[PDB]
């Protein structure tokens, strides 16, 4: 019995399961930042339930195997390319922009559905919100035209106006220079390539909008490089601060319910990334779209629904 | 809003529509209609936004308007004969009021204007509900009183109906229009026939509700609203819009699909009755119908518009919520032409 | 024609008393063979749409659509024959009571009717 | 205008494949040289030996249902019987006069 | 006659269930050995006809339509079978499964005792032919085309429909059989002339008639191979066999409403002839040869004398196998040069001989030399409009001078004449395409040796 | 050597608010891809 | 996702039949033994 308004009509009314410990975080720092340490962390203190930052092949983890795809069959785009060629003829940048925006909002909905179905709360990464600053950073460095921002700001509109912005919202300060010591320890050889520009771009994005735009709706952490380090003053001052503040309090069993509706069924979630908007960077011909469904339909479990796939090992086809 | 609340909505409406079937009084028909009207609200505005209270607002104006005509001519008609039972109308100006009371009610032009913008300020579902089951109670009202109707005000609102319909739905682009189109030019048809043979009536009822309950479910499958957002359909589910592109031909009345057989049906009547200039007509116009509906088949499925490279996400995802009876309505709107005699039945 | 007065008419019979006075269709009708047909398209076409393998995706499913069309079908072809053989019965009944309005005609033979005669150059 | 001049994503227009080149003797029927031979013998077979053949024997010997060797055995005896007796060969009146009734004027 | 259409149905479960890489060959063997099946049809007697049952009839006019109607899938899929290489198996299954379906609803056409059902057939002959029409062509106005296509015949057969009612429920009956029986002349009033026009109008814009032709040029350009060569072979010909059906009740009004549809017809093949003369493509001169002939089809028919009657038939087989080879011949040009011009290709028979034989066959064809069925249907129609009036001799010379004129430019531009240089793409034709021209050809140079078999009812 | 199909300037005819515009129509604004309008 | 044929459904589907086909099969022998008896033919 799959979740549904008969199961809402009998029993499952999902206010009940929320015990104050559910305070969805989201940890927000910039490009090689020590977040995904202390998002970690954090996860493990309080005992809530880790999303690792969703990138390119994120999707392909949750439907069918967990294996990614080919780059050609999810994505197509890469981020070497990006580092390596930012003004790239082809706009890869925005088609890399878009598809991990789209992943991340994936990720975002599958975090709300856990947490609505089970009340263990969720630790993410940078989410929905926040995620615009890596397109300020591209479009003031001139990677991505104006047409192209514009779009973005409409798919992401259409697609957050439905969703709950997060509990707690952590931020890592950490200096340009400092991280271009760090990017330059790191020995990845694409990564020494980010100018310190771009880097600036994203650190002032950040602080000049995210930062007061989330403050004046919910609970802001800022902390530097030291002090992030010690995960438990950061428990503690989740802990000590109180929600009261933000869209929250005012849900309610019919409003969860709603919400657990759309979180769930991903299509409609995905509904509004792929408007019929011709942008270059992201339309694709017709014969271009023909050859690549047909070479995606002959993959070994995509041709037919989940449990109806005969070279995989599904058996009892003909009674299912 | 809750699903207690919305299923018992629903069970009002189903129950007003019901009461105004079944009655045998005019005070009690009423009731039907201001029941189905004063629950059919909420119905639209499941989805809170501007558009759907503006739409709903017009609805309610349009509807109450209707509904006091029709009060009016039951007064005059219990006036002039002490009678309250549902039977001929035993005055002009009554059945007059009337019947312009009932074409509010339905649609019909000139009385159209609201269908439109209604069905395009509310959502899918419920422009679907709006646009089968509202008609149900007019149409049966119209056919138990239709030895008394005028038939030249009957016939010339259908040729108008037919007209308006066709000449309008060449123009929109969103989907939701076509169809509240596509619904005055078919309830022009419809009520064409009701001098003549009720029958036909209700054979086209039935065929126009399978019909449009049918595309409207694979539109809600495909979850599109305009034109371009239906043409990026093809990429992820080509069946779909492949039998899309089936029930909008058998829309269109050509042969030997099942929407062939009322237009075919309801001409043999009217030849019956020496009447043969409308027929053709009414034939000659649903050609725009035609037109229109091949225009969507054209950039729905038969040719491959550009698509989004965000697609690729969508073929990893299957449709949780399947609708019941959507092959079954595909079916019944495509392939019974062979079983035309049942409509014998008295349908 | 409009039966719905007939006098003697219960209000929501599908088949009345007297529709048993008629032979029943047979099992192997072509119409019954249509029904059938239909009931098997619709369980392709729910293949189809599940994206399943549509010959042989649920077999039960498809038998439960071909055996309810079918049952649907047979009930609605006795109605129709009922009705038929009701259209029937009160014409000839009407002819009969009404001898004046159907009067037998002159019949005449092609030797004595002058017809005229179209050449064609 | 920093715009990349490409309208979309397209894949180049490919070049149409010679089927002689990978495999000669390719009677044009299919890229898989078996199914191929096979077609070609298959409607080499059914259209020439067995349809335009069979067929055209069967047309020419088809039995008379036409009735023209009938028709004239039928003539001939009508012309000898009217020769020998002296009628007027072929009639002017398809039917008799006595069976018609023609509608008296009296103009 | 359920021997043959059961097969035609069969025919579709079996190609889907067929294998990825064996569609062809099922479907080629299982159409060719239909045909053999419709051959018994041809074997007519001097009576009434083949009276199957209550609902099929076959006569001496129904049955060489029908064997050339089963005759011509199997080479519309050997057509097919060359630019569809590179298409995914359930699309190829869905083109096999159209071709199918028109050559059974044309096959319950021909036949179709009562009226209303012809009609119905009729119509439903022109969805599979739209959808070919504007999912398979390559060009971009396929699109405007199949609208046009659709439309003209539509708006042409929808006072049929009124018409045919109206008849059933004064007369009494739409049997064909009753109808032939119980004719009775139609007075001259402004009623009769609106049914006799409404009767008559359905058919004519299918034949087509000249000024209503605007939509077979584009019909036939944009369409696929094989949609051109149904159009051409058999949808044409529907027109002319409901006219030759239906003008049994519209005597003696046709002795003076004949001339307005004479006049046209007898210009039209003028004017189109003549236009084949300047023309910059070679699928649309075909097309205006295909207007021609048809044209003087409609004279025939409209003229009404039992020579007209045979003449049209024999036209009618004839005209239909030349087209469909004139179309074949042009594809396989089109296919090796990708451009369908007249001029771009020149002197290709230096370098494809066999391909230049086959193209002065289907042009002397054309040319309507003796003793081909060719000639035998415009000899018959030429004596029956002399018969008719001793002034359309030279109409119809005229048309015969344009004819032979436009044929032999056809085959001198694009066979004789030095190679164009720039081309070197020119492979050697392959057995496929040879084994077509000389299926096409064949049965043309084997009916001219027993006429009588296309020659109708009126023989 | 390819079928032609839609391309972007093909499908940007029916992209519009109405189908034939016209000089009232032009400054029309097609509906939001969600039915729902800023609060202003 | 990870299911096992369901044989409740399973089991009710081919119940439903058997008893429709079963039910069918006995009213068309009522039906046919009735209108013999009504008409007098056996
Ligand atoms: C001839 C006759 C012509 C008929 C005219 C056409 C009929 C269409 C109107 C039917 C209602 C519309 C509908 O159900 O959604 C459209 C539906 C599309 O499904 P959907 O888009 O997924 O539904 C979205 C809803 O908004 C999601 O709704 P929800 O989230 O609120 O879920 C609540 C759900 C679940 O209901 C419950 O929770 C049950 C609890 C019972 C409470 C008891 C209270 C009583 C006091 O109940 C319903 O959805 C409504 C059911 C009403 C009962 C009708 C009997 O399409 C159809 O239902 C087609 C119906 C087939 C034709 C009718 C029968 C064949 C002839
Ligand atoms: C007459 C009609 C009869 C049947 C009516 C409908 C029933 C089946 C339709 C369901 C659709 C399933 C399907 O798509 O086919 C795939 C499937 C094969 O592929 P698959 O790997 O299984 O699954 C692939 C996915 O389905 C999907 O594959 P995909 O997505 O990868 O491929 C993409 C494709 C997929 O899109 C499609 O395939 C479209 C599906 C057809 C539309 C259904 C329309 C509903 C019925 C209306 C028919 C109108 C007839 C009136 C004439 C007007 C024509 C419009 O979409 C496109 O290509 C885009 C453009 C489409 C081209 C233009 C569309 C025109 C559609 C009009 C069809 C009208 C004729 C239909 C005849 C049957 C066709 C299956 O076909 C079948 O296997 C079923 C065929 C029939 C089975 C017969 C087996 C029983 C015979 C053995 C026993 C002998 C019997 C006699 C007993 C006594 C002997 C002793
Ligand atoms: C005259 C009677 C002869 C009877 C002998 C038997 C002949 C049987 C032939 C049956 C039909 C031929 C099949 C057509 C395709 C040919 C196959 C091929 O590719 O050839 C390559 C093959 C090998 O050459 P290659 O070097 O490998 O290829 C290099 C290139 O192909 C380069 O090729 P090319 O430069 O060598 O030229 C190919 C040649 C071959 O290509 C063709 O054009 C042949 C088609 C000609 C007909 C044109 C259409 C007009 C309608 C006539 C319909 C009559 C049919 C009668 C029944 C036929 C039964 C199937 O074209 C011509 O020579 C020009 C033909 C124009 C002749 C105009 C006169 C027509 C009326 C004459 C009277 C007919 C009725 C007589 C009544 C009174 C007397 C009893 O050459 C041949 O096989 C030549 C065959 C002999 C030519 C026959 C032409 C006249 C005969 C027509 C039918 C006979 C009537 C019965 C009377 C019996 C006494
Ligand atoms: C696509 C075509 C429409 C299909 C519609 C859906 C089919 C499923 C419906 C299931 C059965 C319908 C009714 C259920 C049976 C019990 C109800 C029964 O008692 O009603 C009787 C009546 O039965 C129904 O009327 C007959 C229903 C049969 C509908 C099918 C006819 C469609 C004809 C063309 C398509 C051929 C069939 C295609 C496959 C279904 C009482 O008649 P009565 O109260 O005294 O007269 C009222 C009408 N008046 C007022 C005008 C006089
Ligand atoms: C390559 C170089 C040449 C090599 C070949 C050398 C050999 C020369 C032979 C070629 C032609 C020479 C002429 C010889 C003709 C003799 C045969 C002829 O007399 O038979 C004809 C018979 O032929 C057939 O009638 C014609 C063929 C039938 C046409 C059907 C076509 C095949 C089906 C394919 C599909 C059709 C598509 C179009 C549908 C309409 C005429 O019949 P008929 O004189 O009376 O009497 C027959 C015997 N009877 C008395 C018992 C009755
Ligand atoms: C030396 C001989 C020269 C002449 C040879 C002529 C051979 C002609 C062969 C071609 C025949 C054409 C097909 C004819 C089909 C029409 C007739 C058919 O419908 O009749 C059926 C009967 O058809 C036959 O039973 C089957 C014939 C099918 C096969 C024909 C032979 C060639 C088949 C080749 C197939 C492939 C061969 C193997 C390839 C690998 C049903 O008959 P029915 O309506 O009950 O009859 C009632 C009257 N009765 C009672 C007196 C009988
Ligand atoms: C454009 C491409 C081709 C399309 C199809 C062309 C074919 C359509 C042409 C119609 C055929 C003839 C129509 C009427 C024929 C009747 C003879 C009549 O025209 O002649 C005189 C009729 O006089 C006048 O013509 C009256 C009619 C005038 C109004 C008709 C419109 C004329 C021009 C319109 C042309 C538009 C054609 C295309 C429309 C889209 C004789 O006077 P009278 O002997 O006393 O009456 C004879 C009839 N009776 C005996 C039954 C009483
Ligand atoms: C490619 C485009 C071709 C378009 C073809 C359209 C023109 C077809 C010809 C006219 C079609 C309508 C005719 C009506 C159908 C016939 C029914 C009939 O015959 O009944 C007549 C009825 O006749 C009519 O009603 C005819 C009215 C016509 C109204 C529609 C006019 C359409 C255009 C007329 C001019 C077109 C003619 C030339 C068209 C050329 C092609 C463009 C008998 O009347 P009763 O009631 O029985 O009277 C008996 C007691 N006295
Ligand atoms: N919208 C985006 N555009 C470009 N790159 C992105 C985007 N989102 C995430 N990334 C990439 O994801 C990588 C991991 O992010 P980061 O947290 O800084 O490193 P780490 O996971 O080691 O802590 C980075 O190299 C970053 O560039």
């Amino acid at each position: 019995l799959q979740y549904g308004p008969l199961a809402f009509v009998l029993g499952e009314r999902t206010t009940r399961k929320l015990t104050e410990t559910s305070k969805v975080i989201t940890v927000d720092g910039n490009i090689c930042s020590g977040k995904g340490r202390l998002a970690r962390e954090i996860a493990e203190k309080l005992g809530l339930r880790h999303f690792p930052e969703a990138g390119i092949h994120y999707a392909d983890s949750t439907t069918g195997d967990g294996k990614p795809l080919d780059v050609q069959l999810s994505g197509n785009c890469s981020l070497e390319k990006f580092y390596d060629d930012p003004k790239s003829n082809d706009g890869n940048s925005y088609r890399l922009q878009s598809w991990l925006y789209a992943s991340r909002l994936l990720q975002y909905a599958d975090a709300l559905e856990h947490l609505l179905s089970t009340g263990q709360g969720v630790v993410l990464e940078r989410s929905i919100y926040s995620d615009f600053v890596f397109l300020e950073a591209m479009y003031r460095q001139g990677f991505i035209r104006k047409q192209c921002v514009e779009h973005y700001n409409e798919v992401k509109k259409v697609t957050a106006c439905e969703y709950l912005p997060p509990h707690v919202v952590v931020y890592v300060d950490v200096p340009v220079p400092e991280i271009q010591s760090r990017i330059q320890k790191k020995g990845n050889p694409h990564e020494m390539k980010i100018t310190a520009a771009y880097l600036q771009d994203i650190e002032n994005a950040y602080k000049k909008t995210f930062l007061p735009e989330m403050s004046e709706k919910c609970e802001v952490l800022q902390y530097s490089a030291r002090e992030a380090e010690d995960a438990e003053k950061v428990v503690e001052d989740i802990e000590y601060l109180k929600c009261d503040k933000g869209p929250w309090p005012d849900q309610d069993d019919r409003t969860f319910h709603r919400l657990r509706m759309l979180v769930q069924n991903k299509l409609e979630v995905l509904n509004y990334t792929t408007i019929p908007v011709y942008l270059p960077e992201i339309t694709i011909g017709a014969h271009q779209s023909d050859r690549v469904f047909q070479k995606f339909t002959e993959l070994p479990g995509r041709k037919y629904s989940p449990g109806y796939n005969e070279d995989v090992g599904d058996k009892w086809i003909w009674l299912k | 809003m809750n699903p207690i609340i919305y299923t018992t909505l629903i069970m009002t409406v189903m129950s007003g529509t019901m009461l105004v079937m079944i009655s045998s009084h005019w005070l009690l028909i009423w009731i039907g209609f201001e029941m189905n009207l004063l629950a059919m609200i909420p119905v639209l505005m499941k989805n809170f936004n501007p558009r759907a209270t503006e739409a709903a607002t017009k609805y309610f104006l349009t509807q109450a308007t209707a509904s006091m005509m029709l009060m009016m001519a039951i007064i005059i008609n219990l006036l002039y004969s002490g009678q309250w039972t549902i039977t001929k109308m035993f005055n002009p100006v009554a059945m007059t009021m009337m019947t312009m009371a009932l074409a509010m009610k339905l649609g019909l032009s000139p009385f159209h204007f609201w269908v439109p913008e209604v069905t395009q300020g509310i959502s899918l579902q419920a422009g679907l509900l709006l646009l089968t089951w509202q008609k149900l109670a007019p149409l049966s009202v119209l056919c138990q009183i239709s030895q008394s109707i005028n038939p030249n005000l009957m016939l010339t609102m259908a040729m108008l109906s037919i007209l308006i319909g066709g000449w309008g739905g060449l123009n929109q682009t969103q989907l939701r229009k076509i169809m509240a189109y596509s619904s005055i030019a078919h309830m022009g048809w419809m009520t064409a026939v009701l001098p003549y043979n009720t029958t036909m009536t209700i054979l086209n009822l039935l065929i126009y509700i399978t019909m449009t309950l049918a595309m409207f479910m694979l539109l809600i499958h495909s979850s599109a609203t305009t034109t371009l957002s239906l043409s990026h359909t093809w990429n992820k589910m080509p069946v779909i819009t492949s039998l899309m592109m089936v029930t909008l031909l058998s829309m269109g009345g050509l042969p030997p699909l099942s929407g062939f057989m009322p237009k075919w049906m309801i001409i043999q009547e009217m030849t019956k009755n020496e009447s043969i200039i409308m027929p053709t007509l009414m034939a000659m116009t649903a050609l725009l119908n035609l037109y229109f509906y091949m225009r969507l088949a054209y950039s729905s499925s038969l040719t491959m518009f550009p698509s989004t490279n965000n697609m690729k996400m969508k073929w990893q995802f299957e449709h949780t919520k399947q609708m019941k009876l959507l092959p079954t309505m595909i079916v019944l709107s495509t392939l019974v032409l062979p079983m035309t005699p049942a409509l014998s039945s008295l349908n | 024609t409009m039966m719905s007065g007939r006098p003697g008419r219960v209000p929501l019979q599908f088949l009345p008393n007297e529709a048993r006075s008629l032979p029943p269709p047979k099992l192997t009708d072509p119409r019954l063979v249509y029904m059938g047909f239909l009931g098997y398209c619709s369980g392709l076409i729910d293949n189809a749409i599940r994206r399943r393998p549509v010959v042989s995706a649920g077999l039960h499913r498809q038998l439960l659509y071909v055996t309810s069309f079918v049952f649907f079908g047979y009930y609605l072809l006795k109605r129709q024959d009922y009705m038929y053989a009701l259209r029937d019965h009160d014409m000839f009944a009407y002819v009969k009571s009404h001898p004046e309005d159907f009067p037998e005609k002159d019949k005449k033979t092609y030797g004595e009717i002058l017809e005229e005669f179209h050449p064609v150059r | 205008p920093p715009e990349p001049t490409i309208r979309l994503q397209e894949d180049p227009d490919p070049e149409d494949e010679n089927l002689y080149e990978k495999n000669p003797d390719s009677h044009g029927y299919d890229k898989d040289p078996i199914v191929d031979l096979w077609n070609m013998r298959v409607v080499f077979f059914f259209g020439f030996s067995i349809v335009l053949v069979l067929g055209s024997t069967f047309v020419a010997y088809l039995p008379d249902y036409r009735m023209q060797e009938w028709a004239r055995r039928e003539a001939e005896r009508l012309v000898k019987y009217r020769e020998a007796n002296g009628l007027p060969l072929m009639e002017s009146n398809c039917f008799d006069p006595n069976k018609i009734q023609l509608p008296e004027d009296e103009d | 006659m359920l021997k043959i259409i059961i097969p035609t149905t069969m025919l579709l479960p079996m190609t889907w269930m067929s294998k990825h890489n064996m569609i062809w060959i099922n479907a080629t063997v299982h159409s060719l050995l239909i045909s053999l099946i419709s051959l018994s049809l041809l074997n007519q007697l001097g009576e009434n006809s083949l009276n199957f049952s209550l609902t099929f009839f076959s006569d001496s006019l129904s049955a060489p339509l029908l064997v050339l109607t089963t005759w011509l899938l199997p080479l519309m899929l050997m057509a097919s079978q060359s630019h569809l290489s590179k298409e995914t198996t359930t699309r190829k299954k869905l083109y096999i499964t159209m071709l199918i379906l028109l050559q059974l609803f044309l096959i319950m056409t021909f036949t179709a005792t009562e009226l209303i059902l012809f009609y119905i057939l009729f119509e439903a002959t022109l969805v599979p032919t739209l959808i070919i029409i504007t999912r398979w062509g390559n060009q971009t106005e396929r699109l405007n085309a199949g609208l046009y296509f659709l439309f003209y015949t539509l708006a042409g057969s929808l006072p049929l429909l009124v018409a045919l009612v109206y008849i059933q429920n004064t007369t009494g009956s739409l049997n064909f059989l009753i109808i032939h029986y119980w004719s009775h002349p139609l007075s001259n009033s402004w009623s009769n002339i609106f049914m006799w026009l409404a009767c008559i109008m359905a058919f004519m814009v299918k034949m087509p008639l000249y000024g209503l032709h605007l939509w077979l040029p584009k019909a036939h350009v944009e369409a696929p191979i094989a949609g051109s060569m149904v159009l051409a072979a058999v949808l044409l010909k529907l027109g002319g066999y409901g006219m030759m059906r239906i003008t049994t009740i519209l005597n003696p009004l046709t002795n003076y409403m004949a001339y307005p549809f004479l006049m046209l017809s007898m210009w039209g093949m003028i004017m189109t002839s003549s236009i084949c003369l300047r023309q910059t493509d070679l699928k649309s001169l075909i097309a205006y040869s295909s207007v021609s002939h048809m044209a003087l089809v409609i004279v025939a028919i409209m003229i009404q004398t039992p020579w007209s009657f045979m003449g049209a038939t024999a036209l009618m087989i004839a005209h239909g196998l030349t087209s469909s080879m004139l179309f074949c011949l042009a594809n396989t040009n089109y296919e090796r040069v990708h451009s369908r011009t007249m001029i771009l290709a020149r002197g290709l028979q230096t370098l494809l001989p066999l391909m230049a034989t086959w193209w002065l066959v289907a042009s002397l064809t054309n040319l309507a030399l003796p003793p081909s069925i060719n000639l035998i249907g415009e000899l018959f129609i030429i004596t029956a409009s002399f018969s008719w009036s001793n002034i359309t001799i030279i109409l119809m010379g005229m048309n015969m001078m344009i004819t032979a004129l436009y044929s032999l430019y056809m085959l001198i531009t694009t066979q004789r004449g030095k190679y164009t240089h720039h081309i070197n793409n020119i492979k050697p034709s392959f057995t496929r395409e040879n084994a077509l021209m000389a299926l096409h050809i064949l049965p043309l140079l084997l009916l001219t040796l027993n006429p009588k078999m296309i020659l109708g009812p009126l023989y | 050597a390819r079928q032609w199909q839609p391309d972007v300037e093909w499908a940007e005819q029916f992209g519009g608010a109405v189908m034939y515009p016209t000089k009232e129509t032009a400054h029309w604004k097609p509906p939001p891809w969600n039915d729902v309008d800023p609060p202003k | 996702p990870h299911g096992s044929p369901d044989w409740l459904k399973v089991g009710l589907t081919l119940g439903t039949s058997v008893f429709l086909w079963i039910y069918l099969i006995k009213q068309h022998k009522e039906d046919v033994l009735e209108y013999k008896r009504r008409n007098g033919l056996e």
